[PDB]
């Protein structure tokens, strides 16, 4: 299947850094395997929601729980 | 003071099937390029046809002004298949032939509730093929995941 | 020689670990954040306070997010310690959640006390108590002052937070009704206790304030929040007795994609009670000695850990008859289900089955949507109720296909559900997507 | 429901042991459908 | 109302899509070639009780975390006499970088962070290292291990890169209580034949490889860290016939996580409640011996708030509430419960100005640099009870408390702050002074 | 309000607040892989019984495995009080083989030390719940136990093992039972007359994945990071009267290891880590006429007392090198886990981690003893001068002695767990490393 | 007089103590269509 | 379920198809042997579908 599908995220009990600390990349603020106090969307600028690939917003979460997934 | 806003419809992008391109499901295929798919129940009669507007292959007229929510989504056209005005199999006529109804309700005919973007094929040639009024999508009965036949809007 | 020896020798097993290395643990990069403050403030109770009486709260545009919520109240004990049981808990009979006049949620008391005794662990379980009951041997007449959480999605994350600053137009409401009784503080089992004081009630309400650019992004955006919300129905328990395991099918009426059931027995009479009396130490009035009864608990001891007063002998679920996991022992619902999905204790008559990975937590991790399920059921077999309850060797000394003579008197069955829902809100109003 | 007592004083939430006799529950729903006539013939539009 | 909404009939059926995780597959993250090695350090100055000492950390790996001070003492008395007696003589420890103040604990301080922040198994398992828990007799011995917990104490993820460091000392300087409770003195009697302690300090060491090694030796560095902020003050103390209240001037700076304080009877290590004739809150409570002037001392913490002192409080910012005032149960339970989710003894209070004060990332802070008047503002609780008649005590109300408890006239408080430890050119010191 | 803590904002609040990148108040969410877990029961070969191995073969029922549960019905061969997670002691060991591979192997022992180092809290007692007697059960008592296993796919979703994957390889398990278990069908050395023999079963729960995962398993090759436990029993240097017996035993391990793990104990009594003394809990009887030090308070076996431990001091050795500087037995019995663990180790228990957070399946360093030709485990053992009849030679001993009665501990257990990895590909899975 | 037959003649009544709904809902797909109210809103309010 | 009463029940939609349809009862007789003919018959009065 075409997609980028990657391995699991689980809580982790110890923080770690990405290796990439000059560009702060966005796919890892929201990876629960790297941090371990808080979960949050990442604002763009101006405060706006920026969602990174991979991760859905609510509202498609609400349709892959309810209605279903692809192939 | 800042300016009132009107309709602004919601539209969709269309989604790769699979060696082909279609409007997603919740959605139908409307227009082309800038606005391939309505999400809202009602659409702003896209100009391009043939020229002309209806409304424009698959959503009918309404009763309104705001030409961003003139047509309503989710309805077609009694489209002849073979030797009777009949709806696809996966359609609902609503009995609005033409001749008992106004313009706007006589228009809106099918109801193309839960196939908005695919249908299944139909026994009407003897060969099970897609409906005479649509595009012929690769996907059969065995294929898993995809309940649409050969359709697309 | 020291830390140097261990570093140095690196081998081929070691690439897996080391090699080529991604991150570091060194070194945490730490998350800037919108800039936020949490303020307490307290809402206006409508309606008389008393037992028995229904009255509701506004709660009003001050902050523009918000989340916690407590009730306070305002109690006095109308006997001596060991006659209460969170009581707090008990007198909170429910709260019901409304937004732009839709009912979102409900919860009840019984499910805070399911939900604590199921989900909650360790010190917080303690600390919780002691919001909401008196645990250090208070005497009759002593006043306190108990903090009630409130625990809708809302109410457990920031994340979750419902955003008043959005909703122009529509008003966030919380009904919340006021038991007519409560154990040890108006009423000492059916007697009621002359001079018992009425409930003094406060509504406190944690408001987020935000900065501008977040403040003006939610008034103007619509937002769509996934949400949990609890289904609930009361059933008549297929009560087991002396000769005989009693059987009952069960009518699952739920709908959406729940992420677990859960569920007790109880007696109706006494307020957190889910397993049968007996006179050992600690499941009844008295236990242990001359005095001891079996048809009141020692309130203060109500809960146990002791499955032989328990009365699930076994069960399954199934949808549409099917089995939806092979026949486990009640004892598999109380103790495996959450030892595999918690991590915490389970009390005795409460039970579990998950259907996710992390039931406590705010991903989804798999669900039953039983909106998809023309007759989903629970199956439950009853422990034969045969063992004299007055008589500590019959009670400690038995199988695991009986229970108490008493245990008859958990006629109540309780069953929960709790799912994921989206909360909508768009230019100013909002309510749930289905 | 032998003490008219019990009956005639009590409260909102309580009936009558005799309740327990109403076992059956009839649901009923009217709705609109279109009944259609022509060339003679004629039945319902919809199931 | 003329603002545009969407009907929703089929939106989720539209926004779906393809899985973009599957849960059973972990990949595990390749990290950094490291190596950890306790080692001693030496101690200057001589060692015992009420003399001031310190080391100097060598510079044997690269970075440093995890320090504990380990002490030997015998016990001066009975089971029942020490309390933490291992956290009261490590009176005070000081962090100094580069000869600047970093940082600086109080043994009440850490008791008052372990009362509020530490929990379960493991507030237990710290209680083993720092005192007799197993009911040990006079003679006694045993080593202590107390851990320190400066920011780089708790996370590797804020190790100290002593590497980095190549111009500048770090320093840690301990100063050991004159007397400590059940050891060398029994309340003000001093116990003769009473051993000085022996003390060791072990820091534990992170031994990088080339290419972490030398980053860390050549690159400049921004930690964010945690310091506390600390000083004593009068308390009003309350009495049986009035209830006190107190502006007292919150003299912090810097964005601060959170304020906690105690109130506490300096006379005792540890009390931060009355006593009174209950059982394990006096010397001999519940039998004729009791004696309401002394605590047991093995049992000197409670979790019955009947004995604190604090009736209610609120926090004001630049002379504004910044909160509704609430009563002295809400610092000491709620509070906790919602950003701890332990659970903190009586007479401990937390006031957060973030959403989870306990943890490393911030979340939420309060800039006492830019607050020109921060008041706490106290009201005590009546001192009318007689503490030697439990029925008092017991079955006492909201707004009163011992007649005992106004010798809790000492009050601690404490704030945590984030700030930043930069190094560079192998030196470093703070990013702001205030 | 909570307006006044916003607008102080200035220049430290940069670092924190600055550019925000994320906001606490909205959650993200991620479409994960649907799928379904199932509990099946697997079937044993072999008879049932004390002393007997049998085992199972686990069905590809579904596509990738996680949590096992062993079920076994046990009696109580005496009064509560003489038994000591019987469960667990029956459960002699079970190993995991994968294509006739062993993979792995876990041991009664290891699953109390296991215990003893890494569950806590409530998660300790809901385990402790399922495997013994906790509610002063009486003779004649029976109840299903539950013995989850621990292998490193029956800990996380994380390490599902891929039976899909596993065209030609069966996983199967060997149970062994012990031939006696405390106070079931054994009391001491005595057999109990009429004891029943166990009742066992085996769950496994099975993960249901979708056609697109299905598919992904089936077609690619894989690899998992995975634990296992490698184990020999020692002698023990038994200590005297009249001395500190020293012992240096070869660590005969391989592989990257995340920690070691050790315990002292007497072979007669399982989970006795500790000497035996006539103080409350160290003994049958302890406290009374009664007592005896020669046989345990079974349902009291395990302790956090320390004077009955009989380690004195500890190092490890790599290759005749010191790897850290000596410490005493007490700094692995307590602090090695206050600082890698969290929770509280019991007395007689020992920990050293080359890792930084090893209860996690994240490597977070390892000694790979692959790399080290001669690694060794130096100990040195407490005087055993402490006549454990008398309460106060032993509540008053000092640091380097022990109880007489100490020197029964004469077994050693030492235990390293590592990490290896398993391959699968082309149906058939197995090791990469010897 | 018999509380196991009706007087049949006056089978029906007006007194709703004899009823027995306490409370009811619509629920459409799962979710209530309006607050639950009291079996008399149905019985009296509704046709009022 | 008892004599002169009406009971029912819905089909769950367990399978796919359905065929056969069995209605146990229990029975104990109220006479000796050549009192009943065919009982479990009479008893079930009539089925609707």
């Amino acid at each position: 299947p075409s997609y980028q599908i990657r391995n699991s995220k689980h809580h982790t009990q110890l923080p770690m850094r990405s290796l990439n600390e000059p560009p702060p990349m966005v796919e890892d603020l929201v990876d629960e395997s790297l941090f371990e106090g808080l979960q949050g969307y990442p604002v763009d600028e101006k405060l706006d929601l920026l969602t990174p690939p991979g991760t859905a917003t609510p509202s498609s979460e609400w349709a892959a729980i309810n209605y279903g997934l692809t192939n | 003071v800042v300016k009132p806003q009107g309709y602004k419809p919601e539209f969709v992008n269309r989604v790769n099937f699979g060696k082909f391109w279609a409007c997603p499901e919740g959605t139908t295929d409307w227009g082309s390029e800038d606005k391939q798919c309505l999400v809202s129940q009602y659409g702003p009669m896209m100009w391009r046809n043939k020229w002309g507007w209806s409304c424009p292959a698959g959503s009918a007229p309404n009763n309104s002004d705001d030409w961003n929510q003139k047509c309503v989504q989710g309805y077609s056209m009694k489209k002849l298949i073979d030797g009777q005005w009949r709806c696809t199999d996966t359609e609902i006529d609503t009995g609005k032939d033409w001749s008992n109804s106004d313009w706007f309700t006589a228009q809106q005919q099918c109801d193309r509730g839960n196939n908005k973007v695919f249908t299944r094929r139909m026994y009407i040639d003897g060969k099970w093929q897609c409906p005479d009024g649509t595009w012929d999508t690769g996907f059969t009965w065995s294929d898993g995941e995809n309940g649409g036949k050969q359709c697309k809007y | 020689a020291g830390g140097l020896s261990q570093l140095v020798a690196y081998g081929a097993q070691d690439v897996y670990l080391t090699g080529n290395p991604q991150i570091t643990f060194f070194k945490t990069v730490y998350r800037r954040y919108t800039n936020f403050a949490i303020e307490s403030i307290q809402q206006t109770i409508n309606g008389s306070v008393g037992f028995g009486n229904k009255v509701s709260t506004q709660i009003s545009r001050n902050g523009d997010l918000i989340t916690d919520i407590v009730v306070e109240f305002v109690l006095t004990k109308g006997g001596n310690g060991g006659t209460t049981y969170y009581p707090a808990e008990e007198l909170l009979q429910d709260v019901e959640l409304e937004i732009g006049g839709q009912r979102i949620d409900k919860h009840y008391n019984d499910w805070f006390r399911t939900y604590d005794a199921l989900f909650r662990m360790n010190d917080d379980r303690y600390n919780y108590r002691r919001m909401t009951d008196w645990v250090n041997n208070e005497l009759v007449g002593a006043q306190k002052r108990f903090y009630v959480p409130l625990i809708f999605f809302f109410n457990q994350t920031p994340g979750l937070a419902l955003p008043l600053i959005a909703l122009q137009y529509h008003e966030v409401k919380l009904y919340f009704t006021l038991a007519s009784q409560v154990q040890g503080v108006n009423y000492n089992g059916s007697s009621a206790i002359a001079g018992a004081a009425q409930p003094t009630m406060s509504v406190w309400v944690d408001y987020i304030f935000l900065d501008t650019q977040e403040r003006t992004r939610f008034a103007q955006l619509p937002h769509e929040y996934l949400i949990e919300q609890l289904q609930f129905t009361g059933s008549e328990t297929a009560t087991p007795s002396a000769t005989t395991q009693a059987s009952q099918n069960i009518r699952l009426n739920f709908n959406h994609p729940t992420k677990y059931l859960a569920w007790n027995f109880n007696n109706p009479t006494n307020y957190g009670q889910y397993t049968a009396l007996a006179n050992i130490p600690g499941a009844c009035s008295g236990a242990g000695t001359a005095a001891a009864t079996v048809t009141t608990p020692d309130y203060g001891n109500t809960g146990t850990y002791n499955e032989q007063l328990a009365v699930l002998d076994s069960a399954k679920i199934q949808l549409n008859g099917q089995d939806r996991f092979a026949t486990r022992k009640g004892s598999y619902f109380n103790k495996v289900q959450p030892y595999q999905s918690i991590g915490g204790v389970t009390p005795a008559g409460v039970y579990l089955y998950s259907f996710a990975l992390k039931p406590a937590g705010r991903q989804p991790s798999g669900t039953c949507n039983f909106s998809r399920i023309d007759n989903a059921t629970l199956s439950l077999t009853y422990k034969t109720c045969s063992i004299d309850a007055t008589s500590p060797a019959a009670v400690l000394g038995n199988t695991e296909t009986v229970t108490a003579n008493t245990a008859t008197l958990l006629t109540a069955l309780n069953i929960y559900a709790k799912n994921y829902n989206v909360l909508r809100i768009m230019s100013g109003m909002g309510g749930l997507a289905y | 429901a032998t003490s008219p007592a019990a009956v005639l004083g009590n409260t909102e939430t309580v009936t009558a042991n005799t309740a327990t006799l109403l076992t059956a529950l009839n649901i009923y729903a009217k709705n609109y459908n279109v009944l259609r006539i022509m060339s003679g013939m004629g039945g319902l539009a919809y199931a």
